[PDB]
C-alpha cells in the first residue's frame, strides 16, 4: 500500500511538474533580474547627460582639446555614476543570494542527510526523507512526508483506578468505544488488552481528577492459577 | 485615464473606478489593499471584495474527548530554492 | 518586528515641482528614476510579502467553545473580547496603547494589505487551534483532545513522567494564572521593552525627515526655490543652476534609496527569524534549546501588534 501511494505521488510530481509552467518562478526571475539590470546599463550609454551628444568621437571630431575636456567630464561623471550604482545593487542581490543559499545548505544537512523533528522545515507533515535534485542555478528538494486522514471519535480518561491504585499509560493513551478499555498509541488507532506490562503504578485513586474504574489484565494470574 | 460616472468605489486605499462591488467574500486573486482584491468573473466583469480568509470551522471540544485516526498517507511534495 | 511601512517618493515632481523645462533637462539623464520607482516597488511588495508568510499558515479559521471548562486553566487575558469592537485581547490593547506627516511632493505611504483585525483573525485562530487541537493542527486535520492531556504530553517530552502533572494538577493552574497576569503589570509599568518596535518606526520618521530637509540646500545654486531662478534667469544661464540643483538633489535621492535597501534587507532577516519561531515554538515544541525562552520548552502563545509580533514563551 506505501509502496502503491509513493509510485503514485511521483506520478503526480511528473505529471504537475510538466503541466504548470508557472512553478519555477524563483528561478525565473532572479535570472531576468540580471539580464534587466546588464541591459539597462547599456542603456545609460547614450545618454547626453547635458553634454553636447553622446558619441565620444563627435566631440572630438567637432571640438578642441581645449574645451572637448568639460563635456568628456559630464561624459564621465554621469556613466561614473550608473556603474556604481550597478556594483551596489548587484551586490546587495549577492547578499541575498548567499543568505538563501545557507538556508539551502542547511535543509540539506537536516532534511536529506537524517530525519529532522523540526515542524515544516523539511516540508508539510510529519518529515520521512527528501531527495535533491539539481535544477538551473538551483535546487529542487522533493519532502516525503506522513499526514493522518480518516479519524474517529472515542471516549478516553486520564488513569484508572483498578485496586486502590492508580494506573498511568506507559506510552499511548486510555480510550474506551463505550463498552470497554483499550490503550492505543497516539497516532495509528491499535487497541490492546490493558495490561501491567504496557502500564505502569503510581500511589493511589483519590487525587486525580477524572479517573474511572476498570479492570487491569494480569498475565501472571492465569498462568499462576491453571497450575 | 478618462473618466466614468457610472460606479464609483470610495475605499481606504482611494477611489476605484471600472470594478463593481460584490456583498460576497472571496479569496484574494490580485491585491489593491485595505483589505481588498479583485478579480473578472460573472456578463463577466471585473469586481473587488473583501477577502475570505479561510473556510470557518469549530472543532468541538471536550473534556473526555480525543480524536485519533486510523489511516494514513504518504505525500510528497516539492521546494525550490 | 515583522514589516516596515510602505513608502513611495515619485521621482520627478520631487525634482522638479511643476516645471517643464525641468523634466526636460531630467530627461537628458536617462531612465534613473525608473529605477527607483522599480527598487521602491520591490520593497513594498516585499513587506506584504513577509507579513503574509508570517502569519498565514493556517488552512482554516477555528474559534473557540462558549465552554470555557479547561480543568481550573484560565486564557481570559489572551482570549479575544467581544466586548470591544476592536476585537482583541486586553494585552493586544496595550500593545497598541503603548506603541504610538504632511503629503507634499510625492512623498506618499501607502496602506498595508493586510488590515489589523484580519491579523487579530489569525492571531485567534492559531490559539484556538493550539488550545484545542495539541500540535497535530500543523500537520493536518486538527484533532481534539483535553487540555490537560496534552499538558501530560508536554512534560513527557521534557523528561518529567505524567504522573507529576495529574497528581500536582491544581497548583500549576494556579502559577499560570499568577504568571499571566504579571506580564500584563509587566506590560502595564515598564515603557522601554518596546523599543524594539518602536526605533524601527523611529528609523522611518527620522531619515525621511531630513530629505525634506535637503530641499533647502543651495548646492551652489542662487537660491534653494526653483521659481525664482526661472522667474529672473534667461535659459542659458538657467541650466547651469539647475543642473547643480538636479545633481545635488538625485544625490540624496540615490542616498535614501540605498539606506532603504539596506534597512529592508534586514527587515526581511528578522521576518524569517520570526517566521521559523512561529513554525516551530508555536506549532510544536522544541527540543532546541533557548530557541523558545529560557528554560526547558512548554509552550508559547502569539499576539499582534503594530508591524510586530509578540510572543509569550511558557517555560
Ligand atoms: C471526529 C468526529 O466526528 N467527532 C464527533 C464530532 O464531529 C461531533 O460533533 C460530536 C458530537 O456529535 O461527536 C464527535
Ligand atoms: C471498592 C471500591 O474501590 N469501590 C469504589 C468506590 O469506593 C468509589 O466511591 C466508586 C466511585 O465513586 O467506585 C467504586
Ligand atoms: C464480535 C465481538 O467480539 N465484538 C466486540 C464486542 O463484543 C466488545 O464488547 C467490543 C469492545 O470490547 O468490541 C467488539
Ligand atoms: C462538560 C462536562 O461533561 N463536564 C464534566 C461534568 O459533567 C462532570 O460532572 C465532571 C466530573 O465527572 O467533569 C466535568
Ligand atoms: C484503513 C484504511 O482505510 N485503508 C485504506 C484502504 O481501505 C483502501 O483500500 C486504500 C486505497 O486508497 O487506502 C488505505
Amino acid at each position: 500500500l506505501i509502496a502503491n501511494q509513493f509510485n503514485s505521488a511521483i506520478g503526480k510530481i511528473q505529471d504537475s511538474l510538466s503541466s504548470t509552467p508557472s512553478a519555477l518562478g524563483k528561478l525565473q526571475d532572479v535570472v531576468n533580474q540580471n539580464a534587466q539590470a546588464l541591459n539597462t546599463l547599456v542603456k545609460q550609454l547614450s545618454s547626453n547627460f547635458g553634454a553636447i551628444s553622446s558619441v565620444l568621437n563627435d566631440i572630438l571630431s567637432r571640438l578642441d582639446p581645449p574645451e572637448a575636456e568639460v563635456q568628456i567630464d559630464r561624459l564621465i561623471t554621469g556613466r561614473l555614476q550608473s556603474l556604481q550604482t550597478y556594483v551596489t545593487q548587484q551586490l546587495i542581490r549577492a547578499a541575498e543570494i548567499r543568505a538563501s543559499a545557507n538556508l539551502a545548505a542547511t535543509k540539506m544537512s537536516e532534511c536529506v542527510l537524517g530525519q529532522s523533528k523540526r515542524v515544516d522545515f523539511c516540508g508539510k507533515g510529519y518529515h520521512l526523507m527528501s531527495f535533491p535534485q539539481s535544477a538551473p542555478h538551483g535546487v529542487v528538494f522533493l519532502h516525503v512526508t506522513y499526514v493522518p486522514a480518516q479519524e474517529k471519535n472515542f471516549t478516553t480518561a486520564p488513569a484508572i483506578c483498578h485496586d486502590g491504585k492508580a494506573h498511568f499509560p506507559r506510552e499511548g493513551v486510555f480510550v474506551s468505544n463505550g463498552t470497554h478499555w483499550f490503550v492505543t498509541q497516539r497516532n495509528f488507532y491499535e487497541p490492546q488488552i490493558i495490561t501491567t506490562d504496557n502500564t505502569f503504578v503510581s500511589g493511589n485513586c483519590d487525587v486525580v481528577i477524572g479517573i474511572v474504574n476498570n479492570t487491569v489484565y494480569d498475565p501472571l494470574q492465569p498462568e499462576l492459577d491453571s497450575f | 485615464v478618462y473618466s466614468t460616472g457610472s460606479n464609483v468605489f470610495q475605499t481606504r486605499a482611494g477611489c476605484l473606478i471600472g470594478a463593481e462591488h460584490v456583498n460576497n467574500s472571496y479569496e484574494c486573486d490580485i491585491p489593491i489593499g485595505a483589505g481588498i482584491c479583485a478579480s473578472y468573473q460573472t456578463s463577466q466583469s471585473i469586481i473587488a471584495y473583501t477577502m475570505s480568509l479561510g473556510a470557518e470551522n469549530s472543532v468541538a471540544y471536550s473534556n473526555n474527548s480525543i480524536a485519533i485516526p486510523t489511516n494514513f498517507t504518504i505525500s510528497v511534495t516539492t521546494e525550490i530554492l | 518586528p515583522v514589516s516596515m511601512t510602505k513608502t513611495s517618493v515619485d521621482c520627478t515632481m520631487y525634482i522638479c515641482g511643476d516645471s517643464t523645462e525641468c523634466s526636460n533637462l531630467l530627461l537628458q539623464y536617462g531612465s534613473f528614476c525608473t529605477q527607483l520607482n522599480r527598487a521602491l516597488t520591490g520593497i513594498a511588495v516585499e513587506q506584504d510579502k513577509n507579513t503574509q508568510e508570517v502569519f498565514a499558515q493556517v488552512k482554516q479559521i477555528y474559534k473557540t467553545p462558549p465552554i470555557k471548562d479547561f480543568g481550573g486553566f484560565n486564557f481570559s487575558q489572551i482570549l479575544p473580547d467581544p466586548s470591544k469592537p476592536s476585537k482583541r485581547s486586553p494585552i493586544e490593547d496595550l500593545l497598541f496603547n503603548k506603541v504610538t506627516a504632511q503629503k507634499f511632493n510625492g512623498l506618499t505611504v501607502l496602506p498595508p494589505l493586510l488590515t489589523d483585525e484580519m491579523i487579530a483573525q489569525y492571531t485567534s485562530a492559531l490559539l484556538a487551534g493550539t488550545i484545542t487541537s495539541g500540535w497535530t493542527f500543523g500537520a493536518g486535520p486538527a484533532l481534539q483532545i483535553p487540555f490537560p492531556m496534552q499538558m501530560a504530553y508536554r512534560f513527557n517530552g521534557i523528561g518529567v513522567t505524567q504522573n507529576v502533572l495529574y497528581e500536582n494538577q491544581k497548583l500549576i493552574a494556579n502559577q499560570f494564572n499568577s504568571a499571566i497576569g504579571k506580564i500584563q503589570d509587566s506590560l502595564s509599568s515598564t515603557p522601554s521593552a518596546l523599543g524594539k518596535l518602536q526605533d524601527v518606526v523611529n528609523q522611518n520618521a527620522q531619515a525621511l525627515n531630513t530629505l525634506v530637509k535637503q530641499l533647502s540646500s543651495n548646492f551652489g545654486a542662487i537660491s534653494s526655490v526653483l521659481n525664482d531662478i526661472l522667474s529672473r534667469l534667461d535659459p542659458p544661464e538657467a541650466e547651469v543652476q539647475i543642473d547643480r540643483l538636479i545633481t545635488g538633489r538625485l544625490q540624496s535621492l540615490q542616498t535614501y534609496v540605498t539606506q532603504q535597501l539596506i534597512r529592508a534587507a534586514e527587515i526581511r532577516a528578522s521576518a524569517n527569524l520570526a517566521a521559523t519561531k512561529m513554525s516551530e515554538c508555536v506549532l510544536g515544541q522544541s527540543k532546541r534549546v533557548d530557541f523558545c525562552g529560557k528554560g526547558y520548552h512548554l509552550m508559547s502563545f502569539p499576539q499582534s501588534a503594530p508591524h510586530g509580533v509578540v510572543f509569550l514563551h511558557v517555560t
